[PDB]
């Protein structure tokens, strides 16, 4: 297929630059750049206007220059491929393959920011997941469809909290009478912010215990770029909805930290340069964070499930 | 020789003049009008098309049509000399006495070059001020910065005129003997009034020490940017004397604060951002780059040390001004209000007093052996009379041992004795005898940080000797 | 008990109000950072852009 | 490469003109004298750049020259025993030409030029190459330094240069495609050097205080933070595990240091000698000093230089330890070069982007399988010096999610001369599970269950402070009375150590495993005694008692018969007792 | 448009009996009920929805769950009128926008609810109006002005939002139809600071 | 100009208790007497013009209320001189500047007051004088700047208001005229926060 470039750059300038003659690229759009050393970057059209195009790069902008530089575009949309055969594999948080197997071929390419569901096409959720804690599963327990967030500390055990849920977690079809037949679960595991250590203990407790060939991971190191920081938990999201509402999965996705979410948060929204909001938070924090809350749930007419445990650390 | 007429705005403390782009960045002029005065100015932005400049005082005389500016000098500079001693200046160099003005051996930037670390020895003597608080167990080392904190009430310029008048070196108890060392003192004050202005000058001329000084006065009303140029004078002057003359010289910055009110005036003038609560951003660099001139060099006799002298706005020590001079130098004095307003002079509070180089310039072969293990006991004894004072309020006197009876007496003679000396001039000898006086109130035996021999020679001695002159 | 009274009520209420000030002074200082910087931009809009 | 002229100068910032073609965070040479300074804004046919130095003098139209590279460090031999500032440049060969100042412009290269190598090729014409392997041996002190590949670098072998003594600056090894490979090369800081595969630690970083390696013990490539108020005693800690770690290479990095500070380690370091050879202290170590005077681009950028000194040390297969002093002086650096941009500063001043730093420093550290098949590994240890002591402060916060060691100092002990003041309490160390098997085969089989007796002998006598606030210590009862005696026997006896005694400043494994069977022995004894029934006055008058408190300072090859005596002599006066 | 404005005199009971006996509320009157997150809200708004004596209720969820208005769209026809006997959502209206949707409808949902609620008091009706958040609108109307470049006030709002909620909460009480009927319009509005 | 400056040595006698016993002013020197609103700045004030051994006073209403001018104008007259015997209206110079007066007038009337100080300095007598509020000054410096553009200072104010405040409160002083008589001004100056 054929690529238009533009070497049209006029400014550039912590995280934004200028291209001129751009007036076909879309807002929102993704674009990469290249530079003379043949290098390739990432980017995003964060405004488009008659005399330029304004686009933030993903990572930083060492060795680029108003010559040599150019920019393409790659997609309208930001999409992930999925298919069936993700079970059992580890991703990097942005669709790369960590494990040295060999890549995936996707059946569909899906949008990551999703769309808002209709409130007449959802149904209230009616049916318990068993996580084998007692405390939770008598006092607080989790129902099929609902987020429910663990409030934790800095000292505190979350970690093996996460990995114990991730192991035990089932759901049992004998106690309903509605036959015994299997329903297909599935585990989506989300990590972002996680040191090189929790990286290995992580890794380690999935693949002990065999519960690997039913879960797909996103891993999020603390050295990797800011931009697959935000892009993680939207990717799980996407592939948790696919696999249970075009699959019948009752899938479970875990977050492991939001709080290093909504650090990344607040050094992206230093290039839009707006007003800031509590204690330094981006004033659109709100919805930011219902836009991945709120992909939870049950669909009349289906037979599938998302289930959400976030986890944060309470400063 | 060269003048410009472009004048083109006018506004406050800025002109701007076109066709200048000869003059060289932070160049000094002088702006000449009409009516034949002449002000002085610095230059802070040169550009293709015009060239920004800052003027010293008022503009009330300029004008668009007959202002012109002339170039003086493209760095400042100062012209410095021997016998600039027991003379007074402007903080531009202007003399301010009467006298002639000097004839300069050398002229230097006023700007300073950062000394090479490998260049630099550790610092192993120590300086007599006179004052058994400061002498015995917060002791200034030559080559130390010793800043010290005072209040908005407390008399910080008696006490810096104190140490000026009454610092010396003391060569016999250093080594063998050694030799004769020349010994001077630079004072700088920074937006200081009339009052303290005759203060300084009726003190520094009335005990002959006006000899081996030399002052730099700024005055509260005079311009912010000779505020800013004032204390790097006096560091050239005594990086010169110091490391070109083989003088131990010693520094005093007055007030600091007030300099850094005229940093931020400054910034906020040119135009720029401020950082933590309305203070420069860069404040740490430039206050690291007048602190970190003094200490002494290897290969050389010469030395400097600082007493920088500055005041908490509200008392608070978690202010920028207080907490960043803490990063840089090597420990603090801090003044108390509760003894300023018991009547004791200096009010120096020895509990968060700390001197970091104490141990160096102290022990066998420079000042007597047992300076560390007495200051040691005097700090944990008068940590305990403190509490037990505060005890007697509720329970009584005669619901204590007798021993907590002993500490209380202790540190009522310790504040009564000690910490108030008046306008004294007391020895190192002297501090450590009343010190060992002070210590035998308490039993023997009691003293669990000193060692026996040094209690066997020198426990004993009764407190009402000094009753001759208390 | 007014030793434990004192350790376990009054002094992490006093701790709490002084963390609340600090952070809305910092709020403060924040939003009027903001308002030098946009009205440098609107300084640096007329003098060095106009004709 | 682009040379253009200057526009317009405004203090630290310099607009140049017709620099067309230069690029982002290069480094440009500014005016006639030749200051440094790195473009940070590119405008139509002008760049922005920002003056390291004083622009003072400075006059409009002066050529302004770009490098066309961003900030790197020469890798090479002859790096060791040297003295390098943030941005390193050799102090000792500066002061040789210029004297007791450091004046703007001057010019000088971080590897000497001049000095012959002996040079011994391990490759042969013919062979293929990539990045990582070796070319040759070069011997340096008492190190074989290697000669590496860039990492970027690959091709095959076309000439190679024999035998004999050259410099740094001679092509030893010339590929086919016209490519010359010399003893050194150049590699951006805020580039991480890559490896092959990152393992697990497994070895402990042995470090001679009794209690950092035996309660809260860190591996070999793992990370460890120190904070604490002033006068803890960060900074002595930090030069005693300079001193006495058993790493092949140190690297220390000072910013923001006090002058007379710097010059204390800077003094005393070329009079100590190597613990494992016996020869001079700094022939294994590189120092990069930073006084607050220096320019605060140099401040910034010195704990990135050091890592990357790391990195290249760790490459050739040894275990190099690197220790930041004072990283809280680092974020100040980190502040004002933020403020200097108009960066909108978050909670307490500070940009946004420290913790994104700050894990950027941390995550180099590890243990890893080198791109040449070998092993290396780094360890990076921090200290903190949080404002006001408390522990809230931002920098102390972020560093705190990401190490697997906490070293937190107390005031309170400080106060009292308990040295080192590590509250035991508040202390956490990750790493004992993994050490656990090695341990069991180094010192002894049973060191697990000696520490967590010890552990839990510790923890019992402080569930009894608010027993001895109310009564006094002799109101309590026997058998509570001997947890507390043997706690502070514990805490006065095994826990102290003293930084400056000739023979207390270092301490083996081995010793303290006899000083904690020791103390654990007298414990069952005393427990017996008191089973049997005798007053505790009796227990506390034993002269025993004094031979367990001078084992701290009985000498390393004496200890072994002071403790067989010890052992018995516990029991032959227990023995003798009611 | 209306001829008169009344005096409020009959009580609007909520089956309540804390706020219904100790904080009553009139017939004419407006309401807040502000609390953190979990303190019952939700609960409160629902109770009033199901048992109060209004004749129509009019529900505007702005910028809430989405699961909160499925409750509300299948329990609801199920239950009975306590008035007139019929299905409970034969005399509901119900206005949902939630969280994930666009957040420049919010306002709009909000005029939309409170027109449709003065549409049904002209023809003699007596209409409870619940607004399930206003803090969303408020983050609506800061993100417009936000966009508008505009100087904010206090925490990033726009110095004109007083001036937008004294408008909204006057549209309520009890009048004179031009009719020539009674009607009246009660709010009540939950804040969530 | 003056000839030469002087150490203060004679105390200025206020007839207030604590001020001329507890905190003493100089004959030469200077006071601040800052507090909010209701605590006693103006009363103190006045009391320092009717009961002070000076032998001019000048009061300088800067922003302030026109009622105390009134008050002063009034009951002055009836009033005794301490020293003399006469009216005490006889002694005492007026500036008065309202709060509904003009802005730009505010920093006028000091510098006003301050030079009819200085000139009846140079007569040999001693002068007292008496500024109702700076902090009026400072908000009319803050108000003017508005419309130049110019970027402010910690607090909006323009940076070179050290300066001003500087340079007012060192006029003050025991000095020897260019006659050869001796005359001083004391300054005594309230601050509104
Ligand atoms: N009157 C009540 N009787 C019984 N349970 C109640 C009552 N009010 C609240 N609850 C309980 O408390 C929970 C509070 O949920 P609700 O939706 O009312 O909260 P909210 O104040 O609207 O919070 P949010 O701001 O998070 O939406 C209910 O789900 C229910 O479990
Ligand atoms: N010395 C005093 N003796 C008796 N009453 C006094 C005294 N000082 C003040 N008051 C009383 O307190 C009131 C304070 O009013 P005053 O005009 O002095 O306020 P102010 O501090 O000058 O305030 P503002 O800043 O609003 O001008 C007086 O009107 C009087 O009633
Ligand atoms: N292990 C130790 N043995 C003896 N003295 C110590 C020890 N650790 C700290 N000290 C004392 O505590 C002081 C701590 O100062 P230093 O470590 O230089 O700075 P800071 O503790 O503020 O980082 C030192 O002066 C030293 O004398
Ligand atoms: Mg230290
Ligand atoms: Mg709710
Ligand atoms: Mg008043």
């Amino acid at each position: 297929l054929l690529k238009k470039e533009y070497t049209g750059i006029t400014y550039i300038s912590g995280p934004l630059l200028f291209v001129e003659n751009a007036k076909d690229l879309a807002y929102g759009a993704i674009v990469d750049i290249k530079d003379g050393t043949g290098r390739v970057r990432g980017g995003q059209v964060i405004e488009v206007s008659e005399e330029y195009a304004v686009i933030q790069v993903f990572e930083e902008t060492t060795g680029l220059d108003l010559a040599t530089t150019s920019v393409s575009l790659v997609e309208d949309v930001a999409r992930l491929g999925v298919s069936k055969e993700m079970l059992g594999r580890r991703f990097n948080g942005i669709g790369k393959p960590i494990d040295g197997l060999p890549p995936i071929t996707p059946e569909k390419r899906l949008p990551i920011t999703g769309l808002p569901l209709n409130p007449v096409a959802r149904r209230k959720p009616e049916q318990f997941i068993q996580t084998g804690i007692s405390t939770i599963d008598v006092m607080n327990t989790l129902v099929r469809g609902q987020k429910l967030p663990i409030f934790s500390g800095s000292g505190l055990p979350a970690n093996e909290i996460a990995a114990q849920i991730a192991r035990q977690a089932t759901v049992r079809p004998d106690l309903s009478g509605e036959g015994e037949k299997e329903e297909p679960f599935a585990v989506v595991f989300a990590a972002m912010g996680i040191t090189q250590r929790e990286l290995s203990y992580f890794i380690q407790e999935f693949e002990r215990t065999g519960a690997l060939s039913r879960s797909v991971l996103f891993l999020n190191k603390a050295d990797d770029p800011t931009i697959e920081r935000i892009l993680t938990p939207r990717m799980a999201l996407t592939v948790a909805e696919y696999l249970a509402f075009e699959h019948d999965y009752h899938v479970l996705v875990i977050l492991t930290d939001m709080t290093n979410y909504c650090e990344a948060l607040r050094e992206i929204g230093a290039a839009r340069e707006e007003i800031p909001g509590r204690r330094g938070y981006p004033g659109y924090m709100y919805t930011d964070l219902a836009t991945i809350y709120e992909r939870a749930g049950v669909v009349e007419g289906k037979k599938g499930s998302v289930t959400q445990i976030p986890i944060l650390s309470m400063p | 020789k060269k003048e410009y007429t472009g004048i083109t705005y006018i506004s406050g403390p800025l002109l701007f003049v076109e066709n200048a782009k000869d003059l060289a960045y932070g160049a000094i002029v002088d702006i000449k009008d009409g009516t034949g005065r002449v002000r002085g100015g610095q230059v802070i932005e040169v550009s293709e098309e015009y060239a920004v400049i800052q003027v010293f005082e008022e503009t009330t005389g300029l004008d668009l049509a007959t202002t012109s500016v002339s170039l003086v000098e493209d760095v400042a500079r100062l012209g410095v000399s021997k016998e600039m001693l027991g003379r007074r200046f402007n903080g531009i160099g202007k003399p301010i006495d009467g006298l002639p003005p000097i004839t300069p051996e050398k002229r230097l930037p006023i700007t300073g070059l950062p000394l090479n670390p490998v260049a630099r020895r550790k610092p192993e003597q120590f300086i007599q001020t006179g004052i058994s608080t400061i002498d015995v167990m917060n002791t200034l080392v030559r080559g130390q910065k010793l800043p010290i904190f005072s209040g908005s009430g407390l008399p910080a310029n008696e006490i810096a005129a104190q140490i000026a008048r009454q610092a010396t070196v003391r060569p016999d108890l250093s080594g063998e003997g050694e030799k004769e060392e020349p010994f001077a003192v630079v004072f700088a004050a920074m937006g200081i009034t009339q009052r303290e202005l005759s203060y300084f000058i009726q003190e520094f001329e009335r005990t002959g020490a006006l000899s081996r000084s030399v002052l730099f006065l700024n005055k509260a009303d005079d311009p912010t940017i000779e505020r800013i140029l004032t204390p790097r004078m006096a560091l050239t002057v005594a990086e010169y004397l110091a490391f070109e003359h083989d003088y131990h010289v010693l520094v005093i910055l007055t007030d600091m604060t007030n300099y850094c009110e005229a940093l931020r005036e400054i910034g906020a003038a040119r135009e720029e951002i401020p950082g933590r609560r309305g203070y420069p951003g860069y404040m740490y660099t430039d206050l690291a780059t007048i602190y970190e001139r003094a200490g002494v060099v290897e290969g050389k006799k010469g030395s400097v040390t600082q007493i920088p002298i500055l005041s908490m706005p509200d008392d608070d020590r978690t202010h920028p001004i207080p907490d960043l001079t803490g990063y840089i130098t090597e420990g603090q004095i801090q003044l108390s209000r509760e003894l300023h307003r018991k009547g004791i002079y200096p009010p120096i509070d020895p509990l968060p007093s700390l001197s970091r180089l104490m141990n160096n310039g102290v022990g066998k072969g420079k000042t007597r052996e047992d300076h560390k293990q007495v200051s040691d006991q005097l700090y944990s004894a008068y940590a305990n009379g403190v509490d037990i004072r505060k005890l007697v309020a509720i329970i009584g006197e005669d619901a204590l041992t007798e021993n907590d009876r002993r500490y209380l007496q202790f540190a009522d003679a310790f504040e009564r004795f000690f910490i108030n000396q008046g306008q004294q001039n007391r020895s190192i000898e002297e501090s450590l005898q009343i010190a060992w006086a002070l210590l035998s109130m308490l039993p023997q035996g009691e003293l669990k940080r000193i060692s026996k021999d040094h209690i066997g020679k020198y426990y004993g001695q009764k407190l009402e000797e000094i009753w001759g002159a208390p | 008990r007014r030793v434990n009274a004192l350790e376990q009520v009054v002094i992490p209420g006093i701790r709490a109000q002084i963390r609340f000030i600090q952070q809305v002074l910092e709020q403060r200082e924040r939003e009027d950072t903001f308002r030098l910087k946009r009205i440098k931009g609107k300084i640096e809009a007329r003098e060095a852009e106009e004709e | 490469m682009i040379q253009g002229v200057i526009q317009k100068i405004a203090g630290p910032a310099v607009i140049a003109k017709g620099m067309l073609g230069a690029r982002m965070y290069d480094i440009c040479k500014v005016g006639e004298e030749g200051l440094v300074g790195e473009i940070i804004r590119l405008d139509g046919d002008t760049a922005f750049v920002q003056v390291y130095e004083d622009t003072s003098g400075l006059k409009v139209g002066e050529p302004v020259v770009s490098t066309g590279l961003p900030l790197a460090v020469e890798l090479g031999p002859g790096m060791l025993n040297g003295i390098y500032d943030g941005i390193q440049r050799p102090l000792e060969r500066i002061r040789e030409k210029t004297g007791i100042y450091i004046t703007r412009g001057v010019v000088v290269h971080a590897l000497d030029r001049e000095k012959k190598w002996a040079w011994t090729p391990m490759v042969k014409p013919g062979d293929e190459v990539r990045g990582g392997m070796v070319l040759g041996t070069v011997p340096e002190f008492g190190f074989t330094h290697k000669i590496l590949v860039p990492p970027d670098v690959r091709g095959r072998v076309k000439e190679v240069k024999p035998a004999g003594e050259y410099t740094v600056e001679e092509p030893v090894v010339v590929l086919e495609d016209g490519t010359e490979l010399k003893m050194y090369h150049t590699w951006p800081v805020r580039r991480a050097r890559p490896v092959q595969r990152k393992l697990d630690p497994n070895t402990p970083f042995l470090t001679g205080m009794r209690i950092l390696d035996v309660l809260f013990p860190v591996a070999m490539g793992g990370t460890a933070a120190i904070p604490g108020p002033f006068g803890s005693g960060k900074t002595v800690t930090q030069q005693s595990l300079a001193k006495w770690s058993n790493a092949d290479v140190v690297v220390y990095v000072g910013c923001g240091e006090r002058g007379n500070e710097m010059t204390d380690v800077l003094v005393e370091f070329p009079e100590l000698t190597d613990p494992k050879t016996g020869g001079p202290l700094m022939h294994r170590t590189v120092l990069i000093a930073n006084t607050s005077n220096m320019p605060v681009a140099a401040r910034e950028a010195s704990i990135y230089v050091g890592v990357t000194i790391a990195e290249y040390f760790r490459d050739q297969g040894f275990s190099v330890a690197l220790m930041a002093d004072s990283t809280s002086r680092w974020a100040e650096a980190l502040r004002e070069i933020s403020s200097r941009l108009e960066e909108m500063p978050a909670e307490e001043g500070y940009p946004p982007y420290l913790a994104a730093r700050l894990a950027a420093f941390y995550e180099r550290a590890g243990k890893v399988i080198t791109l040449g098949g070998e092993e290396g590994a780094v360890t990076i240890v921090g200290a903190v010096s949080p404002p006001g002591g408390d522990m809230s402060e931002p920098v102390t916060q972020s560093t705190l999610r990401i190490v697997g060691a906490f070293w937190r100092l107390d005031a309170s002990l400080a106060f009292r001369r308990h040295f080192p003041a590590i509250n035991w309490n508040g202390s956490y160390s990750l790493f004992t599970s993994a050490l656990d098997p090695w341990y069991r085969e180094n010192v002894a089989e049973d060191y697990p269950e000696l520490r967590d007796a010890i552990s839990e002998l510790l923890q019992r006598e402080a569930g009894l402070q608010e027993i001895v606030q109310l009564v006094g210590p002799d109101a309590l009862q026997d058998a509570e009375r001997l947890v507390i005696e043997v706690g502070r026997i514990i805490r006065e006896d095994f826990l102290q150590q003293n930084a400056y005694h000739e023979v207390d400043a270092y301490c083996s494994m081995k010793k303290a495993y006899g000083i904690m069977k020791m103390i654990l022995a007298f414990y069952k004894e005393a427990e017996a005694a008191i089973k049997r029934g005798v007053s505790i006055d009796e227990i506390l008058q034993l002269p025993v008692l004094e031979r367990i408190g001078r084992a701290r300072y009985v000498s390393e090859e004496e200890f072994p018969a002071y403790f067989e005596e010890a052992m018995k002599e516990i029991q032959g006066a227990f023995k003798a007792l009611a």
